[PDB]
């Protein structure tokens, strides 16, 4: 083209992969699968109790 | 397929939580058990020592057996697992009716109906299983402990105050402990082998 | 045993999350090189169609 | 030739899916197997211990064997591969007839 | 692949081995083959009696 | 895990064993099975009398 | 002799359970290193097929 | 027995606090290596997106 390129998907898949490897870092770092996030809200609130 | 894999992994989590629960209640019944062993030591030792002991001495032992009593109510009560008084004998009685059972089911399959049934019934008021707490006997020698001075009045023959009702209540009570513990461990077997099929099939 | 229950929420299969860690790392090094190729091909449009 | 090559490649895919299926059902039967090993331990241990054990004790073991039982029904049922209860014993019986195989 | 790896079995065999060596710990620790679990239910209830 | 370990039972069995060997010390030391505790309350009060 | 009966349920062949203890430990140190190899091979996909 | 009371405040389950000691040590050696990986990944941004 010279106006858009079509491996913009590659940017999106690389972004998602950044979320992924970053996520696995955050879990291995703390050594914890439980999320600071309310992600896994029931696992959270149960484990809190 | 991703449906089945994800749901199956979270199902493995569910099952491991079940293993946790049943492990807790089981160890609780273990403590109940050893306590009741001491209780039988105190029913043999409260054989009046034939009659060699006194109503004073047996009042002392009876104070001990009420302490251990409310400890057994203590096991059936303190076991508030995720807020669930699981060893509430009330929680899961079959009742000979579906009026109120609260079947402590588990969910296993990532598809429908793939569930388990659990049965948890003990309480400090649970002893010899006539049907229920019969009267002063068959539940409440565990609770009220007829060895006060009734057990001095007689020791063999009246079939309520005569060592034999009582020691029988302790016996079958401990056997109810045994039976339920066998059920819990059976569940743990099913959950171990279950996680094995889940994990390898899912693999 | 409650602590066991506490683990089976928060505990990590460190082997597992390491596997997804390097898996995701590989899938974060790969699409990069793809972005190179995409941001390198039209140069031959300029330089060979013209 | 392109016909044969394309169709053959997709056939390789088909066969690898078959390897997947048979691998799943096989591991399922492996679990079934080890469970039944435990079952024989519970039939020797339920030798009444000769008669040394009691009907109470064997009622306990029997509760265990019903748990493992519905676990075996569990293997023959939970194996819903692409929705196929493959270890449905019903699914492929020879039946001594082509009525339903 | 770059999407799944095939030594996931290794995770399962390592998990089972964790159950195993942990189990043998629990028995050597207490010095007891009897299970707190109702595992070996008849051995349990008999030995209790 | 890296967050809990599972031989916490070992700590509990070692604690109970500390109670046990300590107890047997206390009895062999004084040369007495009778408890200072009201443990064995009837044995106590009888033997006192 | 009842205590003998009590032992033959609860008693441990400490030699035996030690043997299964170290046996299981070996089979828990081994598959770990295998997980390393598995989580290390595709690096040459990235770095030598590309 | 007062000394017993004195112990049950100040006394250490040395086994326990050793367990938390090595537990914490492991969780202090681990996130370090994670910081390595984090401080190593963008090098391929510089060297392969560019």
């Amino acid at each position: 083209i010279n106006h858009n390129i079509a491996a913009l998907n590659t940017l999106n898949r690389l972004s998602s992969n950044n979320s992924a490897s970053q996520k696995n870092m955050e879990k291995l770092s703390s050594g914890l699968r439980i999320n600071r996030a309310g992600d896994d809200a029931a696992g959270l609130a149960i484990s809190e109790k | 397929m991703r449906g089945q894999i994800r749901g199956l992994e979270m199902a493995s989590k569910n099952s491991q939580d079940g293993i946790s629960l049943i492990q807790t209640a089981e160890g609780a019944l273990t403590e109940t058990h050893a306590i009741l062993q001491r209780v039988r030591e105190l029913v043999v030792q409260a054989g009046n020592t034939g009659t060699q002991d006194k109503a004073t001495d047996l009042q002392s032992i009876q104070d001990e057996i009420s302490a251990l009593t409310d400890e057994i109510d203590g096991i059936s009560n303190r076991t508030e697992f995720n807020g669930k008084k699981l060893l509430d004998g009330t929680y899961k009685v079959d009742t000979a009716t579906p009026a109120n059972q609260k079947n402590l089911v588990f969910q296993i399959g990532a598809n429908a109906t793939q569930q388990i049934s659990v049965n948890i019934e003990d309480m400090g008021a649970d002893a010899l299983g006539i049907k229920e707490a019969d009267g002063s006997i068959a539940a409440l020698h565990s609770v009220n402990d007829l060895d006060v001075t009734k057990f001095a009045d007689n020791a063999a023959d009246c079939a309520d105050i005569g060592f034999d009702a009582q020691l029988k209540v302790v016996d079958e009570a401990i056997n109810q402990v045994s039976s339920q513990r066998a059920k819990l461990g059976a569940v743990q077997n099913r959950l171990e082998h279950t996680i094995n099929n889940l994990s390898a099939s899912g693999e | 045993n409650l602590t066991a229950a506490e683990s089976r929420i928060r505990d990590v299969d460190m082997a597992k999350e390491m596997s997804e860690f390097t898996k995701n790392n590989i899938l974060s090094q790969a699409p990069q090189a793809m972005l190179a190729q995409a941001n390198q091909q039209p140069q031959n449009v300029l330089q060979l169609l013209r």
